[PDB]
């Protein structure tokens, strides 16, 4: 997997 | 279904009035009268046992005082059952703020959540309200010396001087003729004995007919007693008050 | 979440040109210990269908009730129960399918690897497969455990696309089977000789195949073989 | 980590609360104010775990406001800390319990005594002339049992506070980026600005 | 202890064009280094103009599907036969994968589809549902080989003018449906080549205002 | 649990339970508020059938919801204890969530939510109690005061008056009370308040209770001297 | 007593039934629908003069493409709207677009007969819900408490409803305008209501696709008064 | 009249008066005829308006592609129960990859509509239902009493002056049956079979809603100009 | 971490000729850092005393629990709770919570009324009694005070006697634990009076 | 990179557009920015599907509160909605670093950091860099109140090209918000790659680069 | 700690 700046 | 057989305890007459709670304070006005005094220096409560026997035991016997902590005490008059549901849950009350606070609960606080309780009975879960009336006698540091009442329909006042159960309208004309601000304990003990000897049913009011309590600050100093009066206590002050 | 304990090994099956062709050994293991040597992994749902599980047994016989009860649930209140509205090899799955995965989503799976063989209404061949995860897939070949490593790449060699099934004839689908069979009892350490071989054709219906045992095994050259390099005798 | 500090002088109580909230490495604030209003007269400081400490302290403080409305009247110091407490020590057995340690400082009219009470995120509560919470309080206590008298007044108690502060800024190896001072009175609770 | 995800590899690759849109992806299925089957349809018609594909462990990716299906068939029985838009779709698609937050789906999910405009669009998701609307994705076990050949050749990334020297970018363009397939057949090809899971078989969804038509192409089988 | 339902419709479209509550406030001691320049009065009756009470401990007919926002009613008392006690914990919900105190618009809707709620709930009766909100919104100089009903049903009023002979001192209202120009001052407004009382209440002696709310939570119960003195004044005025 | 939930000889709900007479009891609530918006207006009926009239609330907002107008018991709109507001706001949340007028309908009627021995009667206040979406167009909805809905170009519930749905019938037309639609309504509101028609005492309210649900003020709902005083004395 | 409290009571006679008090709420209801042959099935629905400004209340509902009804009597109780139907065609579809047959759909709704015929506080439905579909065994067409009683017809009408329509289909039965291959005519039997139950008002182009399902025809609903055809 | 040794303190109670003590140290410590000297141990309920060690947070919660429950008696039982009956109702109380049990050490002292009979008890900390003739100890110093107890103690010491003899048995335990000290308190019980001392000791 | 803070022209708020799986650029056209409502924006940083649902989540429970009380919500309020929200979930892996900026006339411009943790915080200036969130700017010298519209967009717009250099995790391109009295205006969105080379040549900054 | 023979 899942996205995450 | 079963909805033939639902009696309805939680509505409103026509004229907005709540059939169980009046039908609930006729049954009050057949109870043995209950009175509380309150002095500048202290409390009386004093009751009267309904027709009793020789042969009842008077002095382990107790239908009308009961005590809520040490600071706070009630006169009973209704169905007696009833009262010691209400009490037990009452002891619990002022024990849980004890225990959270790390105080003695005020009067009004213990008042307001019993008096709460009849509520709910007279708005939700259709069962029949509590047949009671309280007379209750306290003192917290706020307020000093406190008498409040309340009835099945949970709405509670205070007073200086107040009757329940039978003959209340000449017990309240007979209190409200006598009682002056400045009036002390020994004075309000003679008030309260004349009070019932006046408006008893029966014949002559006598020791083995009679409940009575006293909450004083003649405790040693700066605190409060609970005395409930002995047979022979009440024997006592019969005589010494000229009444026997 | 549990573990396996009494367990089946592969399951193995491919299309051919009229119908489909399953098969399993009839073995159920305990651990290295090959305790049960009678027991049938095979199991068929109406004259349409049938059903081969591996991995637990227990979890296997639980599946077994299941289908038992869902033929009984079906003929309620149903005129065409053994006609129009008889059960098909793609309700029969689907149904399967829909434990499998509420109960891996549970985390207590049914700790098996099934294959649904059948023939529909319109004659089409239905074969797929699902395990304890609710994965799915189909192919002209399917195999579980074993079955997936040394049996698909042999089934393959005759049927390797959807256009060789209608040229694969059931004697040829059925030697192609019996032979994977072997080499699985060769180089398994959890198979047995004995097997059950079930074939359903659009054509001739259902036939069920019990107490099959490999054959033409050879075994002759080990004679000649001494020791693991140097030794002469 | 967090610097709260209370002392009970003659006729007040004194809170110090550190004025950085940091996260790991990063600071997320310097101008943070750790303290929540109970009553007129009662004051209570927090530090502990990010969250907890904001909704532990608003939580407590509406209970308290709905008990001055309901009776018009303002619960004792004494009577707030045992409801503070309680609360904790239901919290320590509760599924995920409020990591908050707390000083309540609040001036009991009916007495005319200040009271300082310092409550651990356990329900341990003790009644204490000088407070403190984590790393700082080993080093404030040493210093407070040497100076600390109980007829001080405001003014020696805020001058002692601010040598501790002092001294906790040389000594400990984390920047607090200084303290808010608030003293509790009869008169109520103000803010002291120069510090 | 029982692990209750697996991976079944494969590739997706969605790109938009003008009046269009495609999603791809390889008809291989695998297991460790197994091979399950050679054509097992991973991109689907879901009605409305919208095809889908949940790319991760398959099982994930068909509840999915299913699920998305079941919400498009309630959208016109709850709202009278209304069209569901691509961006409603997309909404939907993020409630039905955060839904499940502390259990997610194993999956990557690519919708494809025309905008309410009538203008080829694409939608990306993670596992727990976070969305964003894409010119290029390629989802999967060889994303990472695919995607930046798309970058480079789509969006003209990294290409100037030439005799500019790097003074001016080449001149973004709307591809053809004829140029984005080649870039699909090639994307495929090369990551067949590459990556072990990628394989065997090719099957493209191509939407237009007609409708949703589908084209296969054979894969590398090693 | 006890589900009957006691609130129904009758074939002429009538609630009975709801009315039949009504009655209940009407049969209630007169509660009336009158709202002025930058200012709103509580005038409440005390029946004198009572006496020999202790005025210090029993429950006063105005209680403070929150610093800034009273409310008074007529019908049953013990009614009214469990609508302040759910307007008291609202009032500090609101504050804990929107950083901020109820407008008494809010609290308004809240108890009339309350009340309309018991109409139409199994196995309750509606509440038997008439509401007379008033205060100030947070950083507001513009004077509030709303009604609510058994039936749940609430709006603002210039000035309003509920409970046993609410007809009379609502009849004196409307031709006393100008909208062009309310009570200017506190005084005025009290005086006003006092008067319409005095329609319906006996003796002017220990039977009106006045509360003064004002701003930025500045609210004051007036003591029997201070009334006693608006009463005395009336009178002689009134000997004209 | 009876069954809450019971059906009488003729097929009906007595508690519906019943409920429909409280609903006649209600103030007079008007709809009218065109090709340029639909507007909503309503009898607001002060019991007395020291009651603040601009507190009367029974034209509401549900979303900005959604009005709402009530008669009968309104304390009983309150949970209605609520949920109404929640269904519209719910939908966006989950599809990232307004909800059809139709849809927002069929889920306030869907809360109807949720009663029995759930809630301990009907509801006892019918809605007229005024809205624009895309598909359909401008529309106006009527919502009871039987769970029934019906779309109208024009429509009047309350005291005056059926004197008023006989005016509607004569004076619609598929080609109104927006302010030939206003006029109308403060007319047939003029004509069944007991006191004088002013701005204080009625109020509009109208639903475009530009400007979305408005609540008109009370200086702007006077001129249109003034403009319809005028034109009825022209002829 | 004692025994008409609630569902829970038999009459003396044995008769349920709150279930035959529902009966009544249908023949209130407008008209709708349902009629099928050996390919299709056709649903044809008299609409009711509450005055000239008001919609026609929708009679037809789509409960799957293979399956639909047309109601008579209490509108919310028909969404209830329509609802319930296509739960039940949608469980079978997800589970079993099997579109539900009619059959089982009557046997379902029967079981449905029971339960609240039995038990007290509850109440019948108010409101009779046409099923029409295609399944594996062709086409079919249900009755629907909130009794709990399905009947599988040929043909049948519910509603106010149903029994004009009913006689008529009585008469066609061998013609209107041998429609196969025909959508249009066996309609036009519908729409000349409904004719036979109208008094004073007559077919109009928003009056009429027609629906049908057949071998290669999903279910699908005809209202406004796409009836106009059949006048 | 461990529960019982986070504040830590010692309780011990001794029985003489026609009488009882039970004595206490008064820290609280956060494990190394002491915190409070004011922190007493025991509580009493008419006539009935109790002292109690362990996590300071449940010290204080059983004192408000069993001050609850001795109040509730007396209510309706209408005479003070004896030593051998709130004995139970501590047993009872901490056995309520056996999977989930309180952090303490409780200690009973006290003279039945009636019989005259000085009484002593001991529970570990999911409501075990240990009802000793002699002496019970309980806290972080209680191998320290099994010691000093086990040697100094003689049956039927006069009152006076015993209380040197429970107060160099708690003072000599004290300074040998690092967790207990800051002040000690002694409560010598009689039938009809009870003297309570503080003592002094060092205060490291 | 986030970057939300306050001056006297209203709130600038500044973020890139780079999404990651761990060392995986998986887009650089990210919104990290959510409009709440014409008056109300939320910055994203932590996990993408936690930010984007529980915002837009937001937005709805703002857009309730209008229609109950007739009046906008205050960024105290609505920044405690979410604070309220994520703390039920505390504990149970939601990661989330958002800053809540709007003007409204009761409280006038507001900046609310609101975390995973539970933590909300009011300042005049939050940063997220990398994984840490600061009350100062990545540059901070540059910071003066009385700063033009146009001059403090830069800044902002300066600040996230300093982290998209140095930071591996942050680029793609820079997206501009200025929050005023009747709301926030989009001041557009920059790539990194044209920005970086342009204020290079312009500032006479970045020489350690070469170009 | 307990009390255990």
């Amino acid at each position: 997997x899942f996205l995450f700046x | 279904g079963s909805r033939r057989y639902d009696s309805r305890t939680t509505i409103f007459s026509p004229e907005g009035r709540l059939y169980q709670v009046e039908y609930a304070l006729e049954s009050i006005s057949h109870a043995g009268t209950a009175i509380g005094i309150m002095a500048s220096d202290g409390i009386v409560l004093a009751a009267e046992r309904k027709v009793t026997s020789t042969l009842l035991e008077q002095d382990t016997s107790t239908e009308k005082l009961y005590k809520l902590n040490d600071k706070i005490a009630v006169a009973v008059a209704g169905l007696t059952a009833d009262a010691e549901i209400l009490i037990n849950t009452a002891r619990i009350h002022a024990q849980n703020y004890l225990k959270t606070y790390n105080e003695d609960i005020p009067v009004e606080i213990l008042v307001r959540r019993l008096s709460d309780i009849k509520q709910g009975y007279t708005q939700h879960g259709g069962l029949r309200p509590f047949g009671v009336s309280f007379i209750y006698a306290g003192y917290d540091d706020r307020y000093g010396y406190q008498l409040y009442t309340s009835n099945p329909s949970g709405n509670y006042t205070g007073w200086k001087a107040i009757s329940v159960g039978a003959n209340t309208s000449a017990a309240q004309t007979l209190l409200q003729m006598d009682y002056k601000d400045d009036m002390k304990v020994d004075d309000a003990i003679e008030l309260a004995l004349k009070t019932l000897s006046k408006t008893t049913d029966s014949s002559a009011l006598t020791y083995d007919r009679l409940e009575f309590a006293t909450i004083r600050k003649g405790a040693n100093d700066g605190e409060v007693y609970q005395k409930i009066f002995k047979p022979q206590e009440i024997k006592d002050i019969l005589v010494k008050t000229g009444i026997t | 979440t549990q573990q396996p304990i009494v367990t089946g090994t592969s399951v193995i099956s491919m299309k051919y040109d009229n119908g489909v062709i399953i098969a399993a050994d009839n073995l159920g293991s305990y651990g290295s210990l090959l305790r049960f040597n009678g027991v049938e992994r095979l199991i068929p749902v109406g004259d349409n269908t049938v059903v081969g599980i591996s991995g637990d047994i227990s979890d296997m016989q639980h599946i077994e009730r299941l289908l038992k009860d869902l033929v009984t649930e079906n003929a309620y209140d149903n005129p065409l129960a053994d006609a129009e509205e008889a059960l098909e090899p793609s309700y029969i799955f689907e149904y399967l399918a829909t434990v499998m995965y509420q109960r891996r989503s549970k985390m207590n799976p049914l700790w098996n690897a099934i294959i649904v063989a059948g023939v529909q209404s319109n004659g089409d061949q239905f074969l797929r497969y699902v395990n304890l995860l609710g994965v799915t897939y189909s192919s002209p070949t399917l195999a579980t455990g074993f079955g997936a490593h040394m049996a698909n790449p042999l089934l393959r060699k005759v049927v390797d696309r959807e256009s060789d099934i209608p040229k694969t004839t059931v004697q040829v689908a059925e030697e192609a089977i019996v032979n994977a069979m072997r080499v699985l009892y060769y180089r398994d350490a959890r198979s047995s000789r004995n097997f059950s071989l079930a074939i359903i054709d659009k054509n001739t219906g259902l036939t069920f195949k019990k107490n099959l045992q490999v054959e033409n095994m050879k075994w002759d050259f080990a004679k000649d073989i001494k020791g693991y390099g140097t030794q002469k005798i | 980590m967090d610097i709260i500090l209370g002392i009970r002088v003659q006729d007040s109580v004194i809170l110090a609360s550190s004025k950085a909230v940091t996260r790991g490495i990063s600071v997320l604030k310097d101008s943070d104010d750790k303290t929540r209003q109970l009553s007129p007269h009662t004051l209570m400081s927090f530090a502990g775990e990010a969250g907890d400490t904001v909704q532990f302290a608003e939580y407590i403080q509406a209970n308290i406001q709905l008990y001055s409305i309901r009776e018009d009247y303002e619960l004792s110091p004494q009577a707030v800390s045992s409801f503070v407490r309680q609360e904790l020590a239901k919290s320590i057995r509760s599924r995920r319990p409020y990591q908050v340690n707390v000083l309540i400082g609040g001036y009991d009219k009916k007495k005319n005594k200040p009271e300082l009470y310092q409550i651990d995120y356990l329900g341990t509560k003790v009644e204490l002339p000088y407070g403190a919470h984590g790393y700082s309080g080993f080093y404030t206590f040493s210093l407070l049992d040497h100076h600390y008298r109980p007829d001080m007044t405001t003014e020696e108690g805020l001058d002692l506070l601010k040598l501790c502060v002092q001294e906790l800024e040389k000594r400990m190896p984390m920047d607090f980026k200084g303290v808010i001072v608030k003293i509790v009175d009869k008169d109520g609770i103000r803010q002291v600005d120069d510090f | 202890q029982f692990n209750p995800y697996g991976d079944n590899g494969g590739t997706i690759l969605g790109i938009a064009g003008e009046d269009f849109a495609v999603l791809a992806g390889d008809t291989r299925n695998i297991t460790d280094y197994s091979i399950n089957s050679r054509y097992e349809p991973k991109v689907f018609d879901c009605g409305d103009n919208i095809v889908m594909s949940a790319n991760g462990f398959a099982a994930d990716g068909d509840a999915l599907v299913k699920r998305f299906k079941n919400s498009v068939k309630w959208y016109h029985f709850d709202h009278n036969d209304k069209k569901l838009s691509i961006n409603s779709a997309a909404r939907n698609i993020q409630h039905l994968l955060y839904g499940k937050r502390f259990f997610p789906y194993y999956v990557h999910t690519i919708i494809a589809g025309l905008d309410e405009d009538g203008k080829g669009a694409v939608y990306s998701f993670d596992p727990v549902g976070s969305y964003e609307r894409e010119q290029c994705r390629a989802g999967g076990a060889a994303a990472s080989l695919i995607m930046p050949f798309l970058d480079n050749q789509v969006n003209f990334k990294n290409q100037y003018e030439p005799g500019t020297n790097g003074k001016v970018k080449k001149p973004l363009k709307y591809l053809s449906v004829e140029e984005v397939i080649k870039l699909v057949r090639d994307s495929f090809t090369s990551a067949t080549e590459r990556h072990i899971q990628v394989g065997d078989g090719l099957e493209i969804l191509i939407v237009t205002k007609d409708g949703v038509r589908k084209e296969f192409y054979e894969l590398k089988r090693d | 649990g006890y589900d009957r339902a006691l609130s129904i419709f009758s074939p002429d479209g009538h609630i009975f339970q709801v009315e039949y509550a009504l009655e209940a406030v009407k049969r209630g001691t007169c509660a009336v508020g009158v709202k002025g320049k930058n200012c709103v009065v509580l005038g409440c009756e005390r029946r004198s059938t009572l006496k020999l009470q202790d005025t210090r401990i029993t429950p006063s007919k105005v209680s403070k919801i929150d610093s800034h926002v009273v409310l008074s009613f007529s019908g049953l008392n013990a009614d009214s204890r469990i609508l302040i006690e759910k307007a008291r914990v609202e009032a500090q919900s609101h504050r804990l969530t929107l950083e901020d105190p109820v407008t008494v618009e809010y609290l308004t809707r809240y108890v009339a939510g309350v009340q309309q709620r018991y109409t139409q709930s199994g196995g309750v009766r509606p509440f038997g109690v008439s509401t007379l909100i008033a205060g100030f919104d947070p950083r507001d100089d513009e004077p509030k005061l709303y009604q609510t009903e058994p039936s749940g049903i609430y709006s603002s009023w210039s000035a309003q008056t509920i409970g046993r002979n609410s007809k009379t001192v609502r009849e004196f209202l409307e031709k006393n009370y100008d909208r062009k120009e309310p009570p200017a001052t506190v005084e005025e407004c009290v005086k006003l308040t006092v008067r319409s009382l005095l329609e319906v209440v006996q003796t002017g002696a220990k039977n009106i209770e006045i509360t003064v709310v004002k701003p930025d939570s500045d609210i004051v119960a007036l003591s029997s001297e201070e009334i006693n003195q608006y009463v005395t004044q009336i009178e002689q005025e009134k000997q004209e | 007593d009876r069954g809450v939930s019971t059906f009488s000889p003729e097929g009906r709900l007595f508690q519906v039934e019943y409920s429909l007479e409280a609903i006649k009891l209600g103030s007079t609530a008007i709809g009218i629908a065109t090709k340029e918006g639909v507007v909503l207006g309503v009898e607001k009926r002060a019991t007395s003069p020291l009651l603040e009239s601009d507190s009367i609330e029974k034209i509401v907002e549900i979303d900005r493409h959604i009005g709402c107008a009530m008669s009968g018991l309104t304390a009983d709109a309150r949970s209605m709207i609520e949920h109404a507001r929640t269904a519209a706001v719910t939908h966006n949340l989950y599809y990232d677009e307004d909800i059809n007028v139709e849809s927002l309908t069929q889920s306030v009627c869907d809360l109807a007969l949720r009663f029995g021995e759930l809630m301990s009667r009907p509801f006892g206040v019918a809605l007229l819900i005024a809205g624009h979406d895309a598909d359909d167009g401008y529309q106006l909805f009527h919502a009871e408490p039987s769970g029934t809905f019906y779309r109208y170009n024009a429509k009047a519930i309350g005291s005056g409803s059926e004197g008023a749905q006989a005016e509607l019938l004569n004076e619609w037309h598929s080609s109104l305008t927006l302010k030939e639609a206003e006029l109308l309504v403060l007319k047939i509101l003029k004509q069944v209501m007991e006191e004088k028609l002013d701005e204080n005492n009625a109020q509009l309210s109208c639903i475009t696709k530009q400007d979305g649900f408005k609540i008109y003020d009370n200086e702007k709902t006077a001129e249109l008064i003034k403009e319809l005083k005028e034109k009825e004395a022209a002829e | 009249n004692n025994y008409d409290g609630d569902t829970v009571t038999f009459s003396p006679t044995g008769r349920l008066f709150q279930v035959e008090y529902a009966l009544e709420a249908i023949k209130q209801g407008s008209v709708t005829v349902g009629l099928r042959s050996n390919t299709h099935a056709v649903l044809v629905a008299l609409k009711r308006n509450a005055d000239e400004l008001s919609s026609y209340q929708k009679k037809i509902i789509k409960c799957d592609e293979h399956m639909g009804l047309s109601l008579a009597g209490l509108a919310p109780d028909a969404r209830v129960l329509s609802n319930y139907l296509r739960q039940q065609c949608n469980y079978s579809s997800l589970v079993f990859n099997r579109k539900l047959a009619v059959e089982r759909a009557g046997h379902l709704l029967c079981d449905k509509a029971q339960k609240n015929t039995q038990s007290y506080g509850g109440r019948p439905y108010g409101v009779g239902l046409l099923i029409i579909g295609y399944d594996k065994s062709g086409a079919h067409l249900l009755e629907f009493q909130p009794s709990g009683n399905v009947t599988e017809l040929y043909g049948t009408a519910i509603g106010a002056r149903s029994q004009g329509a009913k006689t008529y289909l009585e008469r066609t039965l061998d013609t209107f049956i041998k429609i196969d291959g025909n959508p249009d005519e066996l309609i036009k039997a519908g729409v000349e079979a409904i004719s036979q139950s109208l008094r004073d008002e007559s077919l109009t182009v928003d009056n009429l809603s027609i629906a049908i399902v057949g071998k290669d025809t999903p279910f699908t609903i005809y209202d406004g100009e796409a009836v106009a055809k059949y006048i | 971490s461990d529960p019982s040794s986070i504040n830590g303190g010692i309780v011990v109670a001794m029985t003489g000729k026609d009488c009882v003590a039970i004595a206490c140290d008064l820290r609280l410590g956060s494990q190394s850092l002491g915190v409070s000297n004011k922190f007493e141990k025991i509580f009493h309920y008419g006539h009935v005393f109790l002292g109690i060690t362990g996590l300071a947070t449940d010290v204080t919660t059983l004192n408000e629990m069993f001050r609850y429950k001795t109040n509730l008696y007396k209510l309706k039982e209408e005479r003070a709770i004896e030593p051998e009956t709130f004995t139970q109702l501590v047993s009872s109380s901490l056995y309520e919570r056996r999977f989930g049990p309180y952090f303490v050490g409780p200690v009973v002292a006290g003279i039945n009324s009636k019989s005259g009979k000085p009484f002593i008890a001991g529970f570990d900390l999911i409501g075990c009694i240990d009802e000793a003739k002699d002496f019970i100890v309980s806290g972080t110093a209680s191998d320290q005070l099994f010691g000093m107890c086990e040697s100094l103690y003689e049956p039927n010491l006069e009152p006076e006697d015993l209380f040197e003899t429970i107060s160099q048995a708690l003072l000599n335990a004290a300074d040998r634990d690092a967790l207990s000290g800051w002040g000690a308190v002694v409560y010598i019980i009689k039938k009809d009076e009870v003297v309570k001392r503080y003592l002094k000791m060092r205060q490291d | 990179t986030t970057l939300a803070f306050r001056f006297q022209g209203g709130i600038i708020v500044a973020v890139d557009s780079r999404a990651t799986a761990g060392n995986w650029v998986a887009s650089q056209t990210v919104k990290k920015v959510i409009e709440i409502n014409p008056f109300l924006l939320g910055t994203m940083a932590g996990g993408a599907a936690d930010c984007q649902f529980w915002e837009t989540w937001l937005g709805s429970q703002c857009r309730l509160h209008e229609l109950r009380e007739k009046e906008r919500i205050s960024v105290a309020a609505a920044s405690k909605i979410l604070s309220n929200l994520v703390y039920q979930y505390k504990g149970a892996g939601l990661s989330m670093g958002t800053m809540i900026c709007g003007y409204t006339r009761k409280e006038g411009p507001t900046i609310y950091y609101v975390d995973s943790d539970g933590t909300r915080l009011k300042g005049d200036i939050f940063c997220v860099v990398s994984g840490q969130t600061f009350a100062y700017g990545v540059l901070d010298s540059n910071y003066k109140w009385d700063l033009s519209v146009e001059d403090a967009l830069y800044l902002g717009k300066r600040s996230i090209l300093a982290a998209a250099h140095r930071d591996a995790y942050s680029g793609g391109s820079v997206n501009l918000y200025h929050v005023t009295e009747d709301g926030w205006i989009y001041h557009g969105n920059h790539d990194v790659g044209e920005l970086f080379w342009k204020v290079k040549e312009e500032e006479g900054s970045f020489n350690n680069v070469i170009g």
